[PDB]
């Protein structure tokens, strides 16, 4: 969980570093606009497929 | 990178160089051009 921040998802939006960037729900773009409750992720390494 | 370059475009192909917007259309075919003719740059 996060909270006690202010973000910014602009550098990873269009730094392409997040490769594959494939999203629902909300537009990409107007990530860095929406705000949000709270947040939560996980975070894992896999096989390439 | 085909799926780079399409309709569903994002990323700075899209936004700096070049993202024609969505309107029903094909694609292109496979070839070698490097080293079948490089430095060759984005917008």
């Amino acid at each position: 969980r996060i909270s006690n921040c202010v973000a910014d998802y602009s550098v990873l939006y269009n730094s392409a570093s997040f490769s594959t960037f494939k999203c629902y729900g909300v537009s990409p773009t107007k990530l860095n606009d929406l705000c949000f409750t709270n947040v939560y992720a996980d975070s894992f390494v896999i096989r390439g497929d | 990178e085909v799926r780079q370059i399409a309709p569903g475009q994002t990323g700075k192909i899209a936004d700096y160089n070049y993202k024609l917007p969505d309107d029903f259309t094909g694609c292109v075919i496979a070839w070698n051009s490097n080293n079948l003719d490089y430095n060759y740059l984005y917008r």
